[PDB]
RNA sequence: CCGACUUACCAACCCGAUGCAAACUGCGAAUACCGGAGAAUGUUAUCACGGGAGACACACGGCGGGUGCUAACGUCCGUC
RNA sequence: UCCUCCUAAAGAGUAACGGAGGAGCACGAAGGUUGGCUAAUCCUGGUCGGACAUCAGGAGGUUAGUGCAAUGGCAUAAGCCAGCUUGACUGCGAGCGUGACGGCGCGAGCAGGUGCGAAAGCAGGUCAUAGUGAUCCGGUGGUUCUGAAUGGAAGGGCCAUC
RNA sequence: UGCCUGGCGGCCGUAGCGCGGUGGUCCCACCUGACCCCAUGCCGAACUCAGAAGUGAAACGCCGUAGCGCCGAUGGUAGUGUGGGGUCUCCCCAUGCGAGAGUAGGGAACUGCCAGGCAU
RNA sequence: GGGGCUGAUUCUGGAUUCGACGGGAUUUGCGAAACCCAAGGUGCAUGCCGAGGGGCGGUUGGCCUCGUAAAAAGCCGCAAAAAAUAGUCGC
């Protein structure tokens, strides 16, 4: 699992994930898998999808993980009361907006890309879709 | 660079005079010529000026760049200010240290009616 | 159970703009209270010990942006 | 300023036709001469600073300026404000007077003097060079000195480029390689 | 240690005085100053004295 | 063997792009709030003083949020 | 108990056993005036001297610094030196901000006497915000007072202060 | 009245950097030397006080350069005050206000006082 | 599953382990790899196909070669198959 090496502060507010995406087009590779729904992807899910696509393509090209988990999500320990401070950090997630590109690749043919992203998408809660880079 | 430093060390007095809203008599000093002129409180109008670049007070001076010419310039500008009604005016060093030529000019202006 | 730190806080000093510009003020009236000199003193405006701009003459409060650094100045128009 | 008045016109005439100059002021000139008695290992005893300030005064008649640290480097365990070394700067007449002494009477007291480095230019050609002893100067003898310290001479010139400074020094007959 | 509290009494015939702080470990010398004296309306020299 | 060389690895600045931040802002809205002018309307609805109280256990929904698991007919703030 | 940032929803204010840090001081100079000055970092040359000092030049312009934790500011510099000094004065004070209140803070200007500056002008502490404790009871010095029949004194009040 | 120069301001990021080379009859700078009267916590590096031998070499200023920094439309998008809704951790419609960034483009500053030196 | 004391020979912010063992920089001789070169000698080589190498096999195929290709020998492995290891300690 990937996470920031260090941060200014350990705990952060819950916040709200509303709005539209910022990076909605593939700018590195030729084929891309982009989230169409709304949710929060975790580092474990990202790593699982990356491993799935890598073993599907046999590393016959390059892989780009556009998103990065940088939001620390904390959960209180089981069987404890309310209050008494904020719970300890549990994991790290990345806020996801609809239309944001998740994974990018190139080199592999269209069939291989679509058969790899098809099995790599099942490791993520948010529904995804396959797109190809265009001329602007 | 020297001119920039002089402006840097004189803009404090410039702003002080501007915020006081009085009349200021400024002194431009160069090794060859020394000017002097009073400025309206708004800072955009000139009421009287005198310098060593004019024949009127240049034809009776040995050299322009000395305390003797600065004294004559101060006397002339003070007399013109008095005859035009200007009597109360502060003195701006314009970044030049108050000594020698500028000090002599200021003393001549003070002695010729213009009280500081 | 447990204990948690950083439970302290400080009382607000009620800073900000008081006259908001365009109002008629009196001599000695405080216009703005601030920590740093966000607004500089202009015409008929004095600077307090804690960078408070107080009008020294009755008139109108005006906000303008002058200076080489585009700093905000408070001006008292004695109309 | 004997060397000054003698060689100024000659070096101007040489350098103008060498570098295709078009004005008298364009010839490279001499700004100042600086020298620092960099006495570092003197924190325990301040007497070393006084000895340095006396030896430098004997070398060039003036009062050396006792310099103070401004960074407090912990590699030597020092605090800023403590005296470290003393610098002397000479302009014009004194610069020329010390230049002739450093040009003429500098060889007898030094050993293995096979010349001086030709690549001692700080890009702009200011010629900072160091000497390993003080008794090299005729003013200071060996009987009256207790310690042995050198100097960090620097002849700061108005030359635009390193080759112009080198030509400047060669015309001033300085012993290069 | 902390800053000791001292009293600067007027050298004149009046018993007027001011109060101030002092660190009497690094500056053992007395605090002689020139202060205004409301009794005589004149600035006079105030020596330093104990807070007693 | 010098290693021919890149060995599904890591790799300072400098540039070219791609994202994130309540304790980042070179920028920056709507609304909120103060003041100046004007018609129309509202039983002065506004302010000052005096007599008399009551009250300082609120809950839900809408909106922006902390906390909680963006769980609770849970809890803590601001407006209706 | 007090202060700085966010939650705090672009005026003020706004809660939690929320998230993050400090304060219970120092300074007769670390204040006032005047004059002067502008770094952090990196590159090149140079005797020890070195990833590091003290020097000479260059790149860069506040990415340094504020006596302190944080925020807002500082080039006219609030940042750094030099000379003189005690305004770190006394009695007031139009007006305003902030609090239910006790309270707290800013403040032009007046009278007396000072310090700096040729002068215009500045100084009623420190770049500002934490560095603090009501009342009662008593101690110390002065007092244009009170003094239980008179004259004092005891005591109390008043001012400064513990 | 037109040329450029000096001083004081308005305007303070189309008003600022890089490159090309010009300016001296004027004004400025460089500079000469310095016991004074002043100065360096060492040196006329800076203040200065006595001047014009030379130079525009560095500056300063001027003319063009689209390499930069910047100013930046229309349209579109995000956001939302009100009312009304859905599949309500978010979104739709009727309404006004409508950003930021990025395109098209603009651009090598204008302007007020005297003080002289220039042709008239 | 949560609090307090230790992780200090100093609490009080500045130990040369005195020494051997890494690493730095300063003052010395030299070897085209600490140098940049064909000029004295005036011989038969650069490279061009190179043969498989001490007892055995092998290195960029040239460190060893020459006539038209073969023994290869300057190093590395088998090999040195003394590495068997303080003081006291039984017949
Ligand atoms: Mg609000
Ligand atoms: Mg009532
Ligand atoms: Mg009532
Ligand atoms: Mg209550
Ligand atoms: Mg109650
Ligand atoms: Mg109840
Ligand atoms: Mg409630
Ligand atoms: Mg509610
Ligand atoms: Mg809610
Ligand atoms: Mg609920
Ligand atoms: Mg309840
Ligand atoms: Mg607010
Ligand atoms: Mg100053
Ligand atoms: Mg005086
Ligand atoms: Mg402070
Ligand atoms: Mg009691
Ligand atoms: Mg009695
Ligand atoms: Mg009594
Ligand atoms: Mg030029
Ligand atoms: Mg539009
Ligand atoms: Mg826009
Ligand atoms: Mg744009």
């Amino acid at each position: 699992m990937l996470q920031p090496k260090r941060t200014k502060f350990r705990k952060m507010h819950k916040g709200r994930n509303r709005g539209l995406a910022q990076g909605t087009d593939v700018s590195f590779g030729s084929f891309g898998l982009k989230a169409v729904g709304r949710g929060r992807l975790t580092a474990r899910q990202i790593e699982a999808a990356r491993r799935a696509m890598t073993r599907a393509v046999k590393r016959q090209g390059k892989i780009w993980i556009r998103v990065f988990p940088d939001k620390p999500i904390t959960e209180k320990p089981l069987a404890v009361r309310m209050g008494k401070g904020k719970g300890n950090v549990e994991y790290w997630v990345a806020l996801i907006q609809p239309g944001k590109v998740l994974y990018e690749m190139d080199g592999v043919p269209e069939e291989l890309a679509r058969e790899a992203f098809k099995l790599a998408a099942a490791k993520l809660p948010i529904k995804t879709t396959f797109v190809t880079k265009t001329v602007m | 660079d020297k001119k920039s430093a002089r402006i840097r060390r004189a803009t404090r007095a410039r702003r002080k005079l501007q915020e006081l809203g009085a009349t200021r008599l400024v002194v431009h000093r160069t090794p060859r010529h020394i000017y002097a002129q009073v400025i309206a409180p708004n800072g955009s109008e000139v009421l009287v000026a005198a310098s060593t670049v004019e024949k009127a007070i240049a034809e009776q001076l040995k050299y322009t760049g000395n305390k003797d010419a600065a004294a004559a310039v101060g006397k002339a500008v003070a007399e013109r200010a008095l005859e035009k009604g200007i009597k109360d005016v502060s003195f701006d060093r314009s970044g030049f240290q108050y000594h020698g030529r500028v000090q002599a000019l200021a003393d001549a202006a003070r002695e010729a009616g213009l009280q500081f | 159970g447990g204990s948690t730190r950083n439970g302290r806080d400080s009382e607000a000093k009620r800073l900000g703009v008081k006259r908001f510009g365009g109002e008629s003020v009196l001599a000695g009236s405080i216009i703005v209270r601030q920590r740093g000199t966000k607004f500089h003193a202009g015409a008929n405006v004095g600077c307090g010990r804690d960078h408070t701009l107080f009008a020294k003459a009755d008139g109108k409060v005006k906000f303008e942006v002058k200076g080489p650094k585009n700093r905000k100045f408070i001006s008292i128009e004695a109309e | 300023a004997k060397l000054h008045d003698y060689y100024k016109d000659e070096v101007v005439k040489k350098l103008m036709t060498e570098f295709n100059y078009n004005s008298v002021m364009q010839v490279p000139r001499v700004e100042k001469i600086t020298l620092n008695m960099g006495v570092g290992e003197a924190i325990a005893d301040k007497k070393l600073l006084d000895n340095a300030a006396a030896d430098l005064a004997a070398i060039s008649g003036q009062k050396p300026l006792i310099t103070k640290a401004r960074k407090s480097v912990a590699g030597f365990k020092i605090r800023q404000g403590y005296p470290i070394g003393c610098k002397v700067t000479l302009r014009g007449e004194r610069m020329w007077e010390f230049f002739e002494r450093l040009i003429t009477i500098a060889v007898p007291r030094i050993r293995d003097f096979r010349g001086l480095s030709a690549k001692s230019f700080d890009g702009r050609g200011n010629y900072s060079m160091g000497v390993r002893e003080q008794i090299i100067f005729p003013e200071i003898d060996y009987d009256k000195v207790d310690r042995v310290r050198g100097l960090d001479i620097t002849i700061t010139t108005t030359a635009k480029s390193d080759e112009e400074g080198r030509a400047l020094l060669a015309a001033f007959d300085f012993p290069f390689r | 240690g902390i800053r000791e509290k001292i009293k600067l009494v007027s050298s004149a015939g009046t018993g007027h005085f001011y109060t101030t702080t002092k660190n009497k470990r690094t500056k053992p010398e007395k605090l002689e100053l020139k202060k205004f004296d409301p009794v005589v309306r004149q600035h006079v020299i105030y020596k330093e004295a104990k807070i007693k």
